[PDB]
RNA sequence: GAAGCCAGAGGAAACUCUGGUGGAGGCUCGCAGCGGUUCUGACGUGCAAAUCGAUCGUCAAAUCUGAGCAUGGGGGCGAAA
RNA sequence: GGAGACGACGGCGGGGGCCCCGGGCAGAGUUCUCUUUUCUUCUUAACGGUCUAUCACCCUGGAAACAGUUUGUCUGGAGAUAGGGUUUAAUGGCCGGAAGAGCCCGACACUUCUGUCGGGUCCGGUGCGCUCUCGACGUCCCUUGAAAAUCCGCGGGAGGGAAUAAUUCUCACGCCAGGUCGUACUCAUAACCGCAGCAGGUCCCCAAGGUGAACAGCCUCUGGUUGAUAGAACAAUGUAGAUAAGGGAAGUCGGCAAAAUAGAUCCGUAACUUCGGGAAAAGGAUUGGCUCUAAGGGUUGGGCACGUGCGUGCGGUUAACAACCAACUUAGAACUGGUACGGACAGGGGGAAUCUGACUGUCUAAUUAAAACAUAGCAUUGCG
């Protein structure tokens, strides 16, 4: 059926709730790269080696 | 509620005796207007001295320095001290009295 | 005031003269020599 | 100007032959730190919420690259 | 003492017009013998050379006029110049009024009000021009409202 | 305010009437621009070997205009004076 | 095969910038009185990443009780509505650039050399506004509104290619190179032409505030000027601008010139006509200020039972209700000053006829702008 005015709103809402989730998950993954930033550098030495 | 301290120094010209610190205080309790109307203070602004010619002020609507600093310039054109007295912001909510530069002629 | 035409020159651009500080606070009632002007004074 | 979202790769970046010199900016009112790194093409640019462990990654960074702390006035 | 160059320099460093530079008379010796733009920043620096404050243009007998055509001063037949279409169109009226319409007619089929043979006679009623505002339409579908439950509770 | 369109009232229909919408025209008032009607105009060894003022024509196009290019005297070009 | 690569005009929608409104920090001005006041700074490039933005296209499904839909009536069994997607399109949001810049304010130092150090640079709103740009429509044509260099995709399958590993990968990063000439300044009441530093002429871009329909006239901001021989006096006659009692064209070849009319709302409008016009015909009523009233809008938001913020299966159209937000027009009324009320500016005199050319248009640069010329229409002649 046509949906309504209340109903698109809420599926933008949904939209603008999962970007939001998203931005915050990656920059919860950066900080915990940034805590084990040391075996990161460990190992890209080896891989160079 | 929230509270904001505005305070106006003038030191320098209250010790010079320039400066009338109790007078500044009647002017501005007979001057500062709540919702477009003097004499409406009540609990809602306070004005005293805290010693060495400052006074010290506890608004708790949106009382603003541009308008203290606006009714200081005032009282000074009222006193005939706008041309020798400057009113600085020194500080966030500090507004000091202090002499224009000064050539020795 | 000439404000028509130009602006006033603020205070604070303008030096003011010690002599006639001097002569409005002594008109005004301020001993000057109790407090000083002289040494406030630059030069 | 690029910005690198991986510690992994600005690690890679950084231990590059072409990586110049880098430099860190601390921006105390957002309470963030960047990590800029200049190679032949682009100035990379690593952005991390200032911390302890933030200032660490000098450690982890490589020491042959030089690192310069981004004064409060760029003097000509 | 001519001191044009350094009223060129002065208005060049300061970024103003010529008109708002102010040298200092009482020291013509000291700004003539500037000829650098360096020299003219000192002097500026110094106090010598200033940029004049910009001349007063206020907006208050402007903004008071508005108000007193916000609350409806100053609209009278000696006051109209322009005839009644080019103070306000006719067609903009006309799409204005149309664009409320559908808006309305739009919102209530969405919302179940009306069905969607009457959302498409009221809309061609719309077009030809029956209802004169939002009102009359919402007064028109109380009607057919009333008079669809009469039918029903007739039938 | 032309076609086209919407609605209502009629009409067996074709059509008629009414209220809107629409925005056509080598249409029209008029700013700039282009032009040059009139004034016992200014000027008349002038600001000017054709200028100045007021007034006037036209103003969505047979409108105005740049640069490049073409036509050369027994010629060219000419909405033709 | 596509791009390069294309007319004019009309309205509508999106975006940037400008204009406007409100709050805040700082500075400046006003201050007899009033004014929480008036004004100023509050900015973000190329180049990129990321999330999005009309048209259009795809899937399900099969529509009359026809539906969707624009300001503008187009679309749909050649598949509409609805639901779910894919994409052309940024001068949109966020981020990198980039605050370290620029701007504003303050405090010390300072023979000069020279500066040094602090604090901020924020948050919203509105639109028949102006300008540029983009998009979808529409109108007109006996008018249909460039080419080439250059770039890309595809069809095709020739060649070239692997485990001694191969790679002839339009991906990312890395290496190298990019010559010549112009570049100042004026673009005009003094930098060009007119014999000149000549009131003439000479192609464009950007274009603020108020009144007002309006890049009209008038006043103002930014930015520019204050340059065009000066001083004194106020005779005639001039040039330019005005007024004049009573009469009102008696003036003069001739109402030449001047005066009168003029904007807008409303009432009303003849003959004639190619039926389109005439027409703003004619002739009338009114217009200031103040205090009010009324009308014309936008956004958001419905009850259960389960699973678990969505999915269903239901149930209802008084949301005809609440909360929030917003701008300009129109109509009506009372009160009130008056010699004036489109108070300056701006701005049709009107009518009855005749001759004449159909109309729009064009020409005698420097004495004639017209019944002259051209025009559409019509007629004739020649040519296969």
């Amino acid at each position: 059926r046509r949906k309504t005015k209340a109903e698109r709103n809420r599926i933008k809402r949904r939209k603008e709730e999962e970007r939001k989730r998203k931005h915050e998950e990656a920059m919860k993954r950066k900080q915990q790269q940034l805590e084990q930033a040391k075996k990161i550098a460990a190992e890209v030495e080896e891989r160079e080696r | 509620k929230v509270t904001k301290k505005f305070i106006i120094n003038a030191s320098q010209p209250a010790s010079d005796k320039i400066f009338d610190v109790s007078a500044f205080e009647k002017f501005l309790n007979e001057r500062i207007k709540v919702d477009g109307r003097v004499g409406n203070l009540g609990d809602v602004i306070k004005i005293s001295q805290i010693g060495d010619g400052k006074v010290e002020i506890i608004a708790h609507n949106d009382l603003s320095g541009r308008y203290l600093k606006y009714l200081t310039k005032k009282f000074l054109k009222k006193m005939q001290l706008r041309d020798w007295l400057r009113v600085v912001a020194t500080s966030k909510g500090v507004y000091e009295l202090k002499f224009y530069n000064i050539v020795n002629d | 005031k000439s404000l028509k035409n130009r602006a006033i020159i603020p205070r604070k651009a303008v030096k003011k003269p010690l002599s006639q500080l001097e002569d409005h606070l002594d008109q005004l009632g301020v001993d000057t020599e109790a407090i000083g002007l002289r040494a406030r004074a630059q030069t | 100007p690029q910005e690198v979202s991986d510690i992994k790769k600005f690690i890679e970046i950084c231990r590059r032959k072409d990586a110049s010199s880098a430099r860190i900016k601390k921006n105390p009112k957002t309470q963030q730190i960047k990590f800029k790194v200049r190679c032949q093409r682009f100035l990379y640019t690593l952005v991390l919420k200032d911390s302890d462990k933030a200032e660490k990654l000098k450690q982890s960074l490589p020491p042959n690259l030089q690192i310069k702390d981004v004064p409060k006035r760029n003097k000509r | 003492v001519n001191l044009r160059t350094q009223k060129r320099l002065a208005a060049s460093v300061l970024g103003c017009g010529e008109g708002k530079v102010w040298l200092d008379p009482n020291e013509v010796s000291e700004i003539s013998n500037a000829n650098s733009r360096q020299s003219i920043r000192k002097l500026v620096a110094d106090g010598l050379i200033i940029k004049k404050p910009v001349t007063m243009h206020s907006r208050s007998r402007a903004r008071e006029l508005n108000l007193a055509r916000r609350i409806g001063r100053h609209r009278g037949f000696g006051k109209r110049k322009g005839t009644a279409d080019a103070r306000m169109p006719q067609q903009v009226l006309w799409m204005r009024r149309q664009r409320v319409l559908r808006r309305l007619l739009v919102k209530y089929r969405a919302s179940g009000k009306i069905d969607k043979h009457l959302y498409h006679e009221l809309y061609h009623l719309a077009k030809g021009n029956t209802f004169k505002h939002k009102r009359a339409l919402v007064e028109h579908i109380h009607r057919a409202k009333a008079e669809k439950a009469r039918e029903r509770q007739i039938k």
